DNA sequence: TTGTGCTTATCGGTAGA
RNA sequence: CGAGAGGUA
DNA sequence: TCTACCGATAAGCACAACTACCTCTCC
């Protein structure tokens, strides 16, 4: 039950498909009264994980799984794609025809995508350019041929829009219909990912990553796909990336960019001329709860040892000055040299200083000769 | 490529070996031991070079695969309707006839006293 | 269950309050005093905007 | 002052409640600082090693992400490799898969 | 226009969901060359420390 | 099938014993030994005793975890693999009403079902399990010959557990 | 009142500045593709050793540095403001037409 | 070759820690002892005598590097 | 409350064959 | 667990 | 003789507006 231990590096970026999400996810239910929060959520009320051993939420990870669909739906990420792509070809000729010449009436349709202004659903919408209805007005024909959206297949998907006749939307079926007889190598040059666009399939978050109601939402089997899309894009943008407080850069910040970390002291700073300009003075009675590791297993803090001291916000590189720690019958209090206050550019009127405290040997011989005071005597601003 | 002999010779090497500072600050296996003293004694040779000589001989005048003159020498058959019944690739054949076969199972009787 | 004083938590028991409103939820009050003595990193202020910790 | 408390329930690392145990946050401002003086041991260790230590199983023959670990794609595979990554890392390329994004992970060693 | 690359230093920047969407649509390769995206993942940077090895023998 | 193959390592050395340059190899020679002796196992490969041969070692890498180096060397070792289609020969050690116990030596068990051997009937009127229907004799001690078949594994033993048939000629003790 | 500009200012600085660093061959490289920036370090006083030193972060530091001892001077539009012209002279390919 | 021939503060802080890091896991001394407890003072005393069996592998931006030792270069 | 981008989009607005 | 108001450097 | 791209200008929509902490008080 050994593995090896190995670097990371070129990370991959790749639009999901099916074959990857029905190969990761383990032991998928799509069953609409079944939560099945027994495989795949580590805080759900149960004994033990299903797929792993017992654990304390510290040896198990979020198990994936991802409902099954009835049939194919487009990624909402390539309508934009598609819609571009349905504009330039004409939906009549196949070809880079009644829609191709001016003289037979027909005017020119265009393909856009429509973002909650008509039915609240981001699908294709064929509209009629309004300019070439104008000429066409002029000209005495108030209304389109009876013919003219000939080159839709019927689809029983369709339901009560009466929005216009210019205007129609295209259900998911006939998106198909219309790509079928275009050749692959116009396709390919449009939307590279052509594998990825069949979307029959949509993963859940596990219990432990924490959203829920959508989820077993569209996890019901019923009809209406232009609602499917919709409810897919609205619990997509639900992700902890997207814009709307721990949300996109916020989140980021929070999690990969800033972090907390133990071994660590916060405490209110003073004067105190006694000690050297390299010493920092520690309380008793916090350097002796303070543990750190030596090997011979956790001592206490003693003299001798190194802490990196630092003032927020750190707005230059000397706010981080390696002392040594001395030991002060006083309590809940730090001292040092009021000389050394002009690195950390501050007072003493209630500003409070924390530090860290190294644990590793090596981290330990590399603070004292880099970030120590001795070694930050010239000012890199100005060589002073 | 050790069927009997080599692979005997190596191993009192080992014994060879272990006696002189048999004590060993780090730990040892008895297991791997166990497994060359309870499987080298089923077939033995008397030479090391006339043998492998003999074995290699039918290898470069006779069209045998690696594959094939490994089994062969390890179950070491003693006539022809042997042979032509344990290997199926060697049934419908006519690439090599019987009697030179015979000889070689002669030869291989002869270095074994 | 029984609510328990954290890290930061110390004192002498003083009074207990106990009331109800008319849902019939009963409440329950405990206070704890202790004495301030003046410690090295307290901060004091002036009547004229001085303000500052205490050094020695 | 902290040595060992609990950990937030979302993501592996200390919770900022001085009453139980506190915890201090070591900035972007900090690492920048750090990163200017050179110190790499002590950036290491105030990210990866005291902040948030986790694993991560790595497929060889594909690139792909094993749950011991176990590869569905293929085969089981006896070739798998163990990668220390933080957790906020696990988290992200969870993220990134819940929102439709698949991550391939290449291994030099 | 130096053809380098760097989906997760870009994401970290701002606006991290696009950034991701449009690496995951032009299916770049991230070499994690940066300093930042290192750290990110339990790496060294690169620039005092992690540039030379130690080899004993 | 006993070709000798060679397969590099990955040891590692821990730091109490890093000195004696002039007999360094002996730290590197007993680092070698204990790192197949732990692992004593194999999916598919087989099994190794003795680094007759060291070919070529490496440059040490060291790693910031409690003080240990790695020494990437590359050497050949005797291994057996058991190929389909070889007649090789066994020991029985014991014998039951089920599942004929064979050994091939210590380093693996063979087991022998019903559908194996010819048509056999039991014989409980004495203590050991006789099958000398077919006028041949098999007890304990006696080396027989037989055809190997695929071999299977575990997942924590892996042991190189396989089927034993005397469908082929020349059957029993020779 | 006015403390953002100085932050971002120096987190977009930053940003730019920390993947800058000097190889052994004596030019000034850059994290991403080995990209080259300076051929030769300025070093009016040559008498140092900073092959493996961050030259970028350490100037992103220091004008940091300066932009925030510049909130003392009075930040104004009509008299006038270091910290803003600092914020303009370093701001270039925003300002265009 | 093309290499200043002087061992960086980085490289420097590396080795010690590397050398400290083996003493304190029982590791013997090359250098002999005198009076001396602490890992780091050994580490400086080794390092100062240049008799510590340590080398260096330099990186270069195209590819190639550069392998050196303690011994070869000089210390201030 | 502004500060930059970013994409429509919306009219002309010129050549141009 | 979040949210809203005050304060400290 | 009748367009095919090109340009100037609203327009509507986005993301963003500093760090490290401590408090109360509804949920
Ligand atoms: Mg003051
Ligand atoms: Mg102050
Ligand atoms: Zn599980
Ligand atoms: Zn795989």
């Amino acid at each position: 039950l050994q593995v090896p231990v190995g670097t990371l590096t070129s990370i991959g970026f790749s639009i999901s498909n099916n074959n990857d999400r029905d190969k990761m996810s383990v032991l998928e239910v799509e069953a609409p009264n079944q939560v099945t929060d027994s495989r795949l959520g580590l805080p759900n009320p149960d004994s033990v994980c299903r797929t792993c051993g017992s654990k304390d939420r510290k040896v198990c990870e979020g198990h994936f799984g991802v409902i099954n669909f009835a049939y194919s739906i487009i990624n909402p990420y390539f309508l934009k794609e598609v819609a571009a792509l349905l504009n330039k070809i004409c939906p009549g000729c196949k070809y880079i025809c009644r829609y191709c010449t001016l003289n037979t009436g027909y005017p020119l349709m265009k393909f856009r995508v429509t973002t909650k202004e008509v039915f609240r659903r981001s699908g294709i919408v064929v509209e009629v350019n309004e300019e070439s209805l104008m000429k066409l007005k002029k000209r005495g024909v108030l209304t389109l041929p009876p013919d003219y959206w000939s080159f839709l297949p019927q689809d029983s998907n369709i339901d009560e829009s009466c929005l216009k006749p210019t205007r129609r939307i295209i259900t998911h079926a006939q998106v198909y219909a219309l790509l079928l007889g275009i050749d692959q190598r116009l396709i390919k040059k449009d939307i590279p990912m052509f594998n990825s666009l069949g979307l029959t399939s949509f993963p859940v978050t596990p219990n432990g990553y924490r959203r829920t109601r959508i989820y077993k939402k569209l996890v019901g089997f019923e009809g209406n796909t232009l609602e499917l899309s919709s409810r897919v894009m609205e619990c997509m943008q639900y992700s902890r990336l997207f814009s709307e407080k721990l949300c996109g850069l916020r989140f980021m910040k929070d999690v990969l960019l800033g972090k907390r970390s133990d071994h660590t002291f916060r405490t209110v700073v003073v004067g105190d001329p006694s000690l050297k300009l390299n010493e920092i003075g520690i309380p008793e009675s916090i350097a002796k709860r303070l543990q750190v590791s030596e090997h011979l297993i956790f001592r206490s803090l003693m003299d001798g040892d190194t802490v990196l001291m630092n003032r927020p916000p750190s707005i230059h590189q000397h706010s981080l000055i390696a002392m040594t720690v001395r030991i002060l019958p006083t309590t809940s209090v730090v001292s040092l040299n009021p000389i050394c206050c002009l690195p950390f550019r501050g007072d003493f009127d209630g500003d409070c200083l924390h530090g860290y405290v190294p644990q590793s040997i090596q981290a330990k011989v590399e603070l004292d000769e880099l970030v120590a005071l001795d070694k930050q005597l010239i000012n890199r601003q100005n060589g002073r | 490529c050790m069927m009997d002999c080599e692979a005997f010779q190596i191993l009192d090497g080992i014994k060879g070996q272990l006696v002189g500072l048999s004590e060993d600050p780090s730990i040892k296996i008895p297991v791997s031991y166990d497994r060359a003293l309870a499987y080298v004694e089923s077939c033995v040779h008397y030479t090391n070079p006339q043998s492998v000589r003999k074995v290699l001989e039918p290898l470069k005048t006779y069209g045998i695969s690696d594959g094939e003159m490994c089994v062969i020498a390890n179950a070491s058959s003693e006539s022809v309707d042997e042979v032509l019944a344990f290997i199926p690739s060697l049934k419908t054949k006519k690439e090599v006839i019987n009697q030179p076969l015979q000889d070689a199972l002669e030869e291989l009787s002869k270095l074994k006293k | 269950h029984s609510i328990k004083l954290k890290h930061t938590e110390r004192g002498i028991v003083q009074k207990v309050v106990l009331s109800s409103n008319d849902e019939g939820k009963n409440f329950a009050a405990v206070s704890l005093r202790q004495v301030r003595s003046p410690c090295l990193g307290d901060k004091f202020s002036s009547m004229h905007g001085q303000k500052g910790v205490l050094g020695y | 002052f902290r040595n060992t408390g609990p950990v937030h329930p979302l993501t592996r690392q200390p919770v900022a409640d001085r009453k139980r145990f506190g915890g201090i946050k070591f900035g972007e401002m900090e690492r920048d600082c750090l990163i200017a003086h050179g110190a790499s041991a002590n950036l290491h260790e105030r990210l990866f090693t005291l902040s948030d230590s986790s694993q991560m199983h790595i497929c060889r023959k594909c690139k792909t992400y094993a749950n011991g670990p176990y590869c569905r794609v293929c085969v089981s595979s006896d070739h798998v490799v163990r990668v220390y990554v933080p957790y906020g890392a696990k988290l992200l390329c969870q993220e990134l898969f819940s929102m439709g994004i698949t991550l391939n992970f290449d291994t030099k060693l | 226009v130096e053809s380098t690359p760097a989906p997760f230093t870009q994401a970290c920047f701002s606006s991290p969901s696009q950034c991701f969407l449009k690496a995951a649509k032009e299916g770049v390769r991230d070499d994690l060359q940066g300093s930042i995206d290192a750290l990110a993942w339990g790496k060294v940077p690169g620039f005092g420390t992690g540039d030379q090895f130690e080899i004993i023998i | 099938m006993f070709i000798k193959v060679k397969l590099p390592w990955d040891v590692t050395i821990p730091a109490e014993d890093m000195d004696t340059g002039l007999m360094l190899q002996r730290a590197i020679v007993i680092r070698l030994l204990e790192a197949f002796s732990k692992e004593k196992a194999t999916k598919d490969l087989g099994y190794l005793i003795t680094p007759t041969i060291l070919e070529n070692i490496g440059e040490g890498k060291i790693k910031e975890q409690t003080g240990e180096i790695q020494f990437p060397v590359v050497f050949n070792g005797i291994c057996f693999k058991m190929f389909k289609g070889e007649i090789v020969h066994g020991v029985v050690h014991k014998v039951h009403k089920t599942g004929v116990f064979l050994k091939s030596g210590p380093y693996e068990i063979i087991y022998l079902s019903h559908m194996k051997m010819p048509g056999y009937e039991f014989i409980p009127g004495e203590n050991p399990f006789f099958m000398n229907q077919y006028m041949s004799r098999i007890q304990i001690g006696a080396r027989v010959r037989f055809v190997v078949l695929d071999t299977e594994w575990r997942e924590a033993e892996k042991d190189f557990m396989a089927l034993a048939s005397i469908d082929g000629d020349n059957l029993g003790p020779f | 009142g006015n403390a953002d500009l100085p932050g971002t200012l120096s987190r977009r600085l930053m940003f730019f500045m920390r993947d800058i660093y000097a190889a052994y061959d004596g030019t000034v490289r850059n994290s991403f593709g080995n990209q080259l920036v300076q051929f030769t370090y300025e070093t009016d006083g040559p008498v140092e050793d900073i092959t493996g030193e961050a030259l970028g972060s350490l100037s992103a530091c220091a004008l940091s540095e300066a932009a925030y001892s510049a909130l003392d001077q009075p930040i104004s539009l009509l008299e006038t403001s270091p910290l803003l012209n600092l914020k303009n002279v370093l701001e270039c390919g925003s300002k265009k037409g | 070759r093309k290499t200043s021939k002087f061992m960086t503060k980085y490289e420097r802080a590396r080795i010690l820690g590397t050398r400290a890091l083996q003493i304190s896991m029982n590791a013997p001394v090359m250098v002999e002892l005198e009076g001396e407890t602490d890992p780091l003072e050994i580490a400086m005393k080794e390092l100062r005598q240049r008799k510590i069996p340590f080398t260096i592998r330099r990186y270069l931006p195209d590819g190639s590097f550069e392998e050196w030792g303690v011994d070869e270069l000089i210390v201030e």
